[PDB]
RNA sequence: GCGCGUGGGCCCCUCCUGGUAAGCAGGACGGGCGAGGCGGGACGAUCCGGACGCCGGGCCAGGGUGCGCCGCCGGGGCCCG
């Protein structure tokens, strides 16, 4: 790596999709942004100003700021022993909302809904912990369908 | 001159800790010093090099500092200090330090005798 | 006053043993009764009876602390296992078998049998009261710690680590790692389905552990 | 061998003892400890560890900040572990229970004139010893002069004043002037 | 040897891996001026008012 | 060894309700190697991973040793070269000690450990059929053969008594 | 907070690059030696096990078990190391 430019072995990743080149959906700027808000950072190569570093590009990180036409975003980036907080602006094509905690926000409102739908009938609260996986039961598997299976013999040669 | 009954002393080495390369060399003390070389056989404690000194070989503290005798050491000067230091004690014994005259070291075991205070040199300089 | 409620619990402790040493017993034997029965009505029907699926392992850490690659060590910590010979019973969830994976090459694992717990939590127990390694004598140890669990007695013990019940985590925590002998290993290099002593051993840690003890 | 380098993270350095010389400051850290050892209230907790403090550590707090602090609660007494000193800024000291480990004379003159008792460690641990009625409370740590300087000057995010005149353009005008 | 990136993660992950601190999340650096006004404005009344 | 037929299914699922179980008979040391060996096969026969299936049972069979009987076994080993197939009958008592002795003489000629050796099938060869002259040597009634080795027990002898006043006659 | 040493590394795995190759020259995750005693691989800084207070008893890894040299016999197959 004798050279070390702002946008080297970008070649893929600054590169638009294979029937994705040409301008952004309109969506892009139509979506509101809140602070502390979990956004994505992926680089759109047709944008130049506003880019983010490759290294920021697969990043997760909060709006810190918002403003007329950037948003400020911090990510974590892990320099030697440290994580540092690295706050950038990024403009509207390269800041896309992430799912992120959606799933935590869907657990929160299950829970407590299961817990009210209890106290009215079904009164037992119902377990709100993940369980992971956890082994199977006994079971009873019918056997009369049973196949026989054998190896087979070699006959690539 | 029986002391109290204690237990069996057990010592971790019998044999005394030899500096290395000590016998090859006159000018090399026996005395012990730590190996600080960097291609050092004894640092590195190899198979068959000499027993290194370590906090391990340390004597039962219960049995520790005790003559084979089973009393600790006193060592005496003037029948004053016999009086002071003997106080009473049947843990430790007496010693006549080698500077002690063979006159004064009659008058300091006539006083050890009234006081019933074991002498481990009583019979020092006796003519 | 301290020495009459001492005493008083004591009984206590000794009462509720006298019972669930009997209880846990029944269940131990229907279990074994259970099963046979299920099995005898599956073949009449031409069906199987699949038994259930293990829902606790001892794990035996079976290789030596030089050269650790730094994953299987820290899941080695979480597991407990810092020594060579070391065993720890854990829960069986994807969570904890998917890590016991990962580190398959330095320990040996499979389902414990309930008289190689009882000999385990018996012979080889020692508590972990203050950070400190408490030996498990008397049934007080375990209802001074594991009374709000309900684990009064080591006959609880062996039960909830058996049944992997809602106060396993409580219960194994509550047991310092085992301390054990040093194992036979016709090969610490591979596999015990490749011949070897790694991995999943089943029924055969009881087998494994039983000279370990 | 057993691994006990993952989850576990070295020692911590902690002073359970004072390195003071002074024979007074030993013989109340020790009864304190005494009282907490028997007692484990939390005031004496914390005044058991205030007395192994170092100087620095034990910062001076004068009649100014102690009228401020006692603002709302006159009847507490004032647990200071260090010296209580005279301010000639306030013109009027209102009056107040202080223990301290000393009270400049200054001080201890314009305490009485309040009509305050300056209390002694000694004479707390006879009428209080858990703490009842008594506010534990500290100087500035971070007042010092060696405190403004602790960092390295010249880093953009810094904010601290080099350690000598250095009087040059070079770095100090500015971002650009690096 | 020119250039060696061996032990440097070991070295990295001994005492290391550490989290950027409180009040860097929080911190006002790079946020809009006209934001930080209003809300020194907006602060500067009743219960959140902190001056006489 | 042990001689183990061993069931399996695919996890069951919405896509289908109950897959199919399947059947192997897998000779081998232990209960564990048994059931490697049947997701081994079944990875590749029907692309069922372990992970994707259960264990019906493993259930162990109990073979009788009154008789000798023939038998014989089509297996596929792999040497260095490739992978090969082979018929070998044995006489044995039972049909695991049969694979016992298939797997020692597939070690000591062809040098092909267990893994190696998948076993296509295994059945008791009729004494009218025997296409190994070994096997068909022993079937006939009459088989009156000089001991073979009855230096092996003056020789073992001797390790107990290392000095003898005469040298044993065989 | 204050400081010290260090900033010639080397080797095994793994993918590497240049070269005909090299106990070659350069990279790299991890580990080892450096700075890890000890048993074994005849020998061997790094390989296989195992990482060290001082001892006594027991177990046993790795490697083996004619004799030097502690410790082996049983069975199946092959059979000019």
């Amino acid at each position: 790596t004798h050279s070390q430019g702002y946008r080297c072995k970008t070649r893929y990743c600054f590169a638009r999709k294979f029937r994705r080149h040409g301008m952004a959906n309109l969506t892009t700027y139509n979506r509101v942004y809140k602070l502390g808000q979990y956004v994505n950072i992926k680089v759109n190569g047709a944008y130049h100003k506003g880019m983010p570093h490759r290294y920021y590009n697969g990043r997760t990180g909060t709006i810190f700021n918002i403003g007329p036409r950037a948003l400020g975003v911090q990510i974590q980036k892990r320099v030697r022993g440290r994580i540092m907080l690295k706050r950038i602006n990024v403009r509207l094509e390269h800041v896309h909302p992430s799912d992120c905690r959606k799933n935590h926000l869907e657990r929160v409102a299950a829970n407590d809904a299961a817990r009210r739908l209890a106290k009215e009938t079904g009164q037992p609260v119902p377990c709100l912990k993940r369980q992971n996986a956890l082994p199977r039961a006994a079971h009873v598997v019918s056997i009369a369908s049973a196949i026989d299976i054998t190896p087979l013999k070699y006959d690539g040669v | 001159i029986h002391p109290l009954p204690h237990k069996i002393i057990i010592k971790k080495r019998k044999n005394k800790f030899i500096r290395f390369q000590s016998e090859r060399f006159v000018r090399v003390k026996p005395s012990w010093r730590k190996p600080r070389g960097i291609d050092s056989p004894m640092r590195h404690q190899y198979r068959g090099q000499r027993p290194m000194v370590s906090i391990g070989y340390g004597s039962d503290k219960e049995t520790r500092f005790m003559l084979p005798c089973g009393f600790f050491k006193h060592r005496i000067s003037t029948v004053h200090e016999l009086k002071t230091l003997f106080m009473n004690n049947k843990t430790h014994a007496a010693q006549i330090a080698h500077g002690v005259s063979a006159r004064s070291r009659k008058q300091i075991l006539e006083e050890a005798k009234k006081m019933g205070v074991r002498v481990l040199n009583a019979d020092a300089k006796l003519r | 006053e301290r020495a009459t409620e001492k005493e008083k619990r004591a009984a206590l402790v000794k009462d509720h043993a006298v019972k669930s040493a009997q209880v846990y017993a029944r269940y131990y034997i229907d279990l074994v009764e259970s099963e046979k029965k299920a099995r005898e009505n599956a073949l009449k029907n031409n069906q199987l009876y699949v038994p259930d699926e293990p829902k606790v392992y001892l794990v035996v850490r079976i290789r030596g602390i030089v050269g650790v690659a730094p994953k299987v060590r820290t899941i080695l910590s979480l597991l407990r296992l810092r020594q060579i010979n070391n065993a720890v019973f854990m829960r069986c969830n994807k969570a904890t078998l998917n890590a016991l994976r990962i580190v398959d090459h330095y320990v040996t694992y499979g389902e414990p049998t309930v008289e190689t717990i009882r000999n385990l939590i018996y012979k080889r127990g020692f508590a972990k009261v203050n950070g400190q390694r408490i030996p498990i004598v008397d049934n007080n140890l375990i209802d001074e710690q594991l009374s709000k669990h309900n684990i009064l007695c080591a006959e609880d013990l062996v039960h909830e680590i058996f049944t992997c019940g809602s106060s396993f985590k409580e219960a194994n925590n509550f047991l310092w790692p085992f301390q054990l002998n040093s194992a036979a290993l016709k090969d610490k290099r591979n596999n015990f389905a490749e011949g070897g002593d790694f991995g999943y051993r089943g029924k055969y840690i009881n087998e494994f552990v039983a000279r370990m003890i | 061998g057993i691994d006990l380098k993952t989850g576990i993270k070295k020692r911590k350095v902690e002073r359970k003892e004072p390195k003071s010389p002074n024979p007074y400051i030993r013989l109340l850290h020790n009864a304190f400890k005494v009282v907490y050892e028997n007692t484990g209230e939390d005031f004496t907790k914390v005044l058991t560890k205030r007395l192994c403090l170092s100087k620095t550590n034990r910062p001076v707090l004068s009649v100014s900040r102690l009228a401020h602090l006692m603002h709302k609660r006159e009847d507490k007494i004032a647990v200071v572990a260090s010296t209580v000193t005279n301010d000639e800024r306030l013109v009027t000291i209102p009056r107040m229970t202080i223990c301290a480990l000393k009270f400049s004379a200054t001080a201890r003159s314009r305490i009485e004139k309040a009509g305050g008792r300056c209390m002694s460690f000694d004479e707390l641990l006879a009428e209080k010893p858990t703490g009842d009625n008594c506010v534990l409370l500290q100087g500035r740590r971070s007042c010092r002069a060696v405190c403004k300087k602790f960092g390295s000057p010249g880093r953009p995010n810094s904010h601290v004043k080099p350690k000598g005149e250095h009087k040059g353009r070079r770095g100090a005008r500015g971002r650009h002037s690096w | 040897k020119n250039h060696t990136s061996k032990n440097q993660n070991r070295k990295d992950h001994r005492n290391g891996i550490k989290k950027p601190k409180k009040s860097a999340y929080t911190s006002h650096k790079g946020m809009c001026p006209k934001y930080l006004r209003n809300l020194r404005r907006s602060r500067a009344n009743d219960p959140r008012q902190s001056l006489r | 060894m042990q001689k183990y037929i061993v069931y399996g299914r695919r996890l069951p699922s919405e896509k289908f309700p109950e897959p199919e179980v399947f059947r192997m008979t897998i000779y081998a040391p232990n209960e564990i190697v048994a059931k490697s060996r049947f997701w081994y096969h079944l990875k590749s026969l029907k692309k069922i991973k372990r992970t994707h299936g259960e264990i019906l049972d493993c259930q162990h069979i109990e073979e009788n040793g009154d008789f000798v009987k023939n038998f014989g076994v089509l297996l596929r080993y792999r040497s260095r070269v490739g992978q090969h197939n082979m018929y070998r009958e044995v006489r044995e008592t039972t049909s695991a000690r049969a694979m016992d002795k298939v797997y020692s003489e597939m070690a000591g000629q062809c040098r092909a450990r267990y893994h190696d050796i998948q076993i296509i099938n295994v059945k008791e060869v009729a004494d009218e059929d025997v296409r190994r002259e070994k096997v068909a040597m022993f079937t006939q009634k009459g088989v009156r053969f000089p001991h073979p080795c009855p230096y092996v027990h003056v020789k073992r002898a001797a390790r107990t008594a290392r000095f003898q006043d005469r040298a044993p006659h065989v």
